[PDB]
RNA sequence: CGGACCAAGGAGUCUAACGUCUAUGCGAGUGUUUGGGUGUAAAACCCAUACGCGUAAUGAAAGUGAACGUAGGUUGGGGCC
RNA sequence: UCUUUGUAAAGUGCCUUCGAAGAGUCGAGUUGUUUGGGAAUGCAGCUCUAAGUGGGUGGUAAAUUCCAUCUAAAGCUAAAU
RNA sequence: UUGACCUCAAAUCAGGUAGGAGUACCCGCUGAACUUAAGCAUAUCAAUAAGCGGAGGAAAAGAAACCAACCGGGAUUGCCUUAGUAACGGCGAGUGAAGCGGCAAAAGCUCAAAUUUGAAAUCUGGUACCUUCGGUGCCCGAGUUGUAAUUUGGAGAGGGCA
């Protein structure tokens, strides 16, 4: 049970897993049904590019937001922005997003560019009258790739001005563990004279 | 309030330019209308008193504040709430007793 | 608007005037049947926020449960296991006296609907529920297509699945970090977190 | 199945019975009745490690590794001396590799197909297939592989032009890409030296 | 493969490599972890040393993005800069035209200072470092600013 | 103790996670095959982003975080001059 | 084709009045079960039982003070599976 | 006396509907034990097998009383990862997620809480006709203890102004 010199295997099965195995044979078999499905998708609703337009979001937490990426929709505010009626947007091909708020500048400046770029780009067919000869393009986000935004030029200047700023990392820590027992201490000595 | 331009501290984090946006309808899901005001005042008029509330507002006259607000812990959930029903029993024996 | 007005009034239940409307209708519903007929709710305030409209097609029961927890059926007070499991008393069912009262109603009326249902009353021994049923084969139901989605034959004795609000809050199927063993299901996620997911090129 | 050798009730008799403790089909007057069950040594129970579908079936490779393997394979089809061992007949073949031109990929007719290439000397061993077409020695021949041939030259185009559908019907020759370059065609039993007709333009775009 | 292991050639020998005096068995020892305190303890002493015990104090809810912290040394700092343009940052050493490394952009949380950067100034953004790192930056000429 | 005799069947297999060793490819990187494109179609070919493991450890944790030197000295050290 | 189809619907900009939003329900105690959830994750029984700038959550109980994030106790819904 | 209303009946009334089968997958309830812990009682097996109720081509879930602490994301589901990790556990045996990231698929919404009050504008049923998965006309009912339009929090309603 326990022999040699043998890392500790914490293996999980000691349940019924065998009644439980899913084995993906099938993997080559769904990419082909998922062809198959996008192909007659596109088929159904052409010449729509297949999926909404997304906007230019940031990820969140301090491991992912060096990197923005794909977003839910847009919103309400970025497609009022934009100048049109966000019921309006939902039927042209744009996604909107009701719950997520604008908050930065730069990624609601890259989305409504993004909103500015798509209108320019799509016609919308008329209701009445003959539709224009017009091809689809399979893939609105091959179409309009994220870009990460601008952060500096490549090279700069040297600005040395000996501030130390491993002691800025140092002393922005102490102050930040000392803040409450400082306040307390000043609210002390405010009450007692 | 404004970020440091740094990983750690008080204010971590970049430095970026909001805009303030117009505020949702929600977050004012519990703001007091007029009319639920008016129900409620109705309600409490009717209603009569509850029978711990009874118990409140004499221990409120006799026992004292702090023991009325232990009594109301026990009856509701925590002192959240029991500081909310003290007050609205402070607030109903005042209006009672004016006018 | 009167419902404005019902409902906070509904809300003192320890007030005087309702204590006594409290009193009168418990003992209504005891001397009649378990399962009886009601032609129209005692709370039309809870029947209107709950679903219910005032047309024909629209069914209203009252029910009552025997309260209290869920004695083990083992002859004698005998479980024959392991001591964890040989509690017979204090075992508590793991659906609401609700999700019974609906269970019950359906199996009574199994050509109607179980859309929701509301407490009305308890006393010692019994819960009292009135319960909201739509007949889904009236032309007014199939007819009218807001409420047209309760005649599609995947909504049928849906009390008996979980699918009422009862049955999503004893099914614990909420969005949060409390609820992720019962977020599609507990044993949708049992299976999805027990399967050993192996794939044409081993990872 | 996972069932099988398990669609039975036995159970051991224990001994004190002059029988094996061995499970032991219940019942009576059946003929299956007292037999033995539940075991690999049992006749209609299951087998030892019964077979299952979580067994490792494909095989991954590192990218770089079959890319070696074929720039390898590819390499040896410049080799006269493995094409040869491999048993191919190239010993009237001018020049290995075989580089024709462009228009065989235009090429839409089967009897113009063939007649290309016996023309450029791949007709002996063409002819070394559907001679070649035997029986399959074993239990296979009834599993859908039933008859046995060899591989004849391959067939290397650029852009497609209908050479595909004028070589699928002549045996023992395929047809490859020179985007793909199959190395189950290029090196078939995992021996070097498959015969190659390079076009032209595949030759160039194989820079 | 089946045919290269060692059941084919224990094929006639009576039993399969396992002894006959031993009698191999389902679980003569116990079955996983069994008995490391009692009859493997000697094996949980030599070979495993710290199984048994609460060390350390619970940390409820842990993420790994909050510990995001890789780190990058000083001597793979100017593994950042690419190679079409970093013969061109190591000669001719500029102050007025310094590289700046976004080091967060492929990222490294933390630059630390196992040493010997070339004596150029170098512009980094980091979220945190370490003193010996940023006295070597000093040393080369470079300066270090904060981001997050 | 098992074995009347004969024929057939009949017992260290497969998987997950690994340990040592070996082979191979790439090598401070490596791993395409979750997925996408393509295809002669469950094959083959091609591909981006992440992620895994590694390139840094240590502490329970807050945290901190690896050149005095020709990356040190001594002894032995194949090979080379 | 339209005497069916404009004593029609829908959206957009100001400014003002506002803005109704689910109760034996949340929540608390206790009990039993369950969970990785640990001063108690979820569910259920019993007892108590809310509020309206309120309530829930922010993975250590509690008090005080903010901040952030949603809007429960009503309901439908294709695809990927 | 006669007309109602409310409630409760009855009818081989008129028209309908439910049961049962199958059950591989799904939604719940109930629910073990062998096993392992080298014993065994918590634990494990397992929130499983059996049992019971209920559906469909999928079901469930589903447009946050969410995650987060970020320069914030944004219904649900599934896969790769997170991760055999945080945590649980005679802290023993063992058990063990979730956020993020990448990808597949992407679709959003509806009631109750407001008096149309210058007109219950709504609907079932019957009857007659026709252009019949229905429509129109008339009548009896339902409904004012509230059926339609308008609103669903992302907003939205009222009142002018163009």
């Amino acid at each position: 049970a326990i022999s040699k010199n043998l890392p500790i295997l914490k293996n999980h099965f000691r349940k019924h897993w065998q009644e439980r195995v899913k084995v993906h044979f099938d993997q080559a078999g769904k990419k082909v049904s998922r062809r198959n499905a996008r192909a007659t998708r596109a088929a159904k609703i052409a010449p729509r590019p297949l999926d909404l337009l997304r906007p230019v979001v940031r990820a969140p937490t301090v491991k992912y937001n060096r990197k923005v990426r794909a977003g839910r929709g847009f919103t309400l505010a970025e497609v009022k922005a934009a100048g049109l009626t966000a019921a309006y947007a939902r039927t042209i091909g744009i996604a909107v997003d009701h719950r997520r708020q604008n908050r930065n500048q730069e990624i609601f400046d890259a989305n409504v560019q993004r909103l500015k770029e798509y209108q320019s780009k799509i016609i919308v067919f008329p209701r009445n009258g003959k539709a224009p000869e017009a091809e689809q393009v399979l893939s609105a986000a091959a179409t309009f790739p994220i870009a990460q935004p601008a952060t500096d030029v490549e090279a700069r200047a040297v600005q040395d001005n000996g501030e130390s700023a491993f002691r800025t990392l140092r002393l922005a820590r102490s102050e930040k563990k000392f803040r409450g027992i400082r306040e307390k201490r000043a609210r002390e000595k405010a009450e007692a004279e | 309030t404004v970020k440091t331009g740094i990983a750690i501290g008080l204010n971590k984090g970049k430095k970026v330019t909001s805009m303030t946006p117009a505020p949702k309808i929600s977050y004012k899901k519990g703001a007091a209308s007029n009319r639920t005001k008016f129900v409620r005042s109705l309600v409490r008029e009717i209603a009569g008193l509850s029978p711990y509330e009874r118990r409140l507002i004499d221990l409120i006259r006799n026992s004292g504040e702090k023991r009325a607000r232990k009594v109301a812990k026990k009856r509701l959930g925590s002192f959240t709430r029991a500081k909310a029903k003290v007050e609205e029993m402070n607030n109903i024996i005042a209006a009672s007793r004016r006018h | 608007g009167a419902y404005k007005y019902l409902e906070e009034l509904q809300r003192k239940k320890q007030s005087d005037v309702l204590r006594f409307l409290q009193r009168v209708r418990v003992w209504e519903y005891r001397q009649k049947n378990v399962i009886h007929r009601a032609a129209r709710p005692t709370r039309p305030d809870k029947a209107r926020r709950l679903g219910y409209k005032a047309k024909q097609g629209f069914v209203i029961y009252r029910v009552r449960v025997r309260r209290g927890n869920r004695k083990r059926p083992v002859p004698k007070g005998a479980t024959y296991g392991k001591p964890t499991n040989q509690g017979v008393n204090e075992l508590k069912y793991q659906r609401s006296l609700r999700a019974t009262a609906e269970e019950r109603v359906g199996r009574r009326a199994a050509n109607l609907r179980v859309l929701n249902s509301y407490w009305v009353n308890q006393d010692s021994t019994y819960k009292y529920f009135e319960v909201i049923l739509v007949d889904p084969q009236h032309k007014a139901i199939r007819r009218d297509a807001r409420y047209n989605w309760i005649c599609d034959p995947v909504h049928k004795h849906r009390e008996a699945r979980g699918l009422t609000a009862t049955g999503k809050k004893s099914r614990g199927i909420n969005k949060g970090h409390k609820f992720n063993n019962t977020k599609a299901g507990r044993r949708k996620t049992w299976k999805r977190q027990n399967t050993l997911s192996l794939w044409r090129y081993r990872k | 199945s996972e069932k099988a050798g398990h669609q039975t009730s036995a159970e051991s008799w224990g001994t004190g019975r002059a029988v094996a403790r061995i499970p032991r089909v219940g019942g009576g007057g059946t003929g299956r009745s007292g037999q033995g069950a539940f075991g690999n040594m049992c006749r209609g129970g299951r087998m030892f490690a019964p077979t299952k579908t979580w067994r490792k079936w494909n095989v991954k490779v590192n990218h770089n590794e079959k890319r070696y393997a074929t720039a390898s394979a590819i390499a040896a089809t410049a080799v006269a001396s493995l094409v040869l061992a491999r048993g191919h007949r190239v010993e009237k073949i001018p020049e290995i590799p075989l580089v024709v031109s462009t228009d065989l990929e235009s090429i839409q007719k089967t009897k113009e197909a063939v007649a290309a290439l016996k023309a450029v000397g791949a007709h002996s061993d063409l002819l070394k297939v559907l001679k070649s077409k035997k029986l399959r020695a074993g239990k296979g021949k009834y599993r859908n592989r039933r008859w046995t041939q060899r591989r004849g030259p391959l067939v290397v185009y650029a852009e497609d032009n209908g050479i595909v559908k004028a070589l699928r019907n002549v045996p023992g020759v395929e047809t490859a890409n020179v985007a793909s370059l199959n190395l189950l065609q290029l090196a078939p039993g995992a021996h070097l030296g498959r015969f190659v007709i390079w076009t032209e333009a595949a030759f160039t775009k194989l820079d | 493969p089946s045919r290269f292991t060692k059941t084919r050639k224990h094929r006639g020998h009576v039993s399969a490599g396992k002894g006959r005096i031993g009698k191999h068995r389902k679980h003569p020892g116990g079955r996983g972890m069994a008995g490391g305190q009692h009859h493997h303890r000697i094996n949980m002493d030599k070979y495993h040393p710290g199984y048994f015990g609460k060390v350390g104090m619970r940390y409820f809810h842990k993420q790994q993005a909050h510990f995001w912290k890789p780190v990058l040394n000083l001597d793979k700092l100017w593994t950042l800069i690419p190679e079409d343009k970093r013969d061109q940052y190591l000669k001719s050493a500029s102050k007025e035209t310094a590289p700046v490394i976004d080091t967060l952009a492929a990222g490294y949380g933390k630059i630390l200072g196992k040493g010997r950067i070339p004596n150029v100034p170098v512009i980094v953004k980091a979220r945190f470092v370490s003193k010996l790192a940023e006295e070597k930056i000093r040393a080369a000429g470079g300066v270090v600013e904060l981001i997050a």
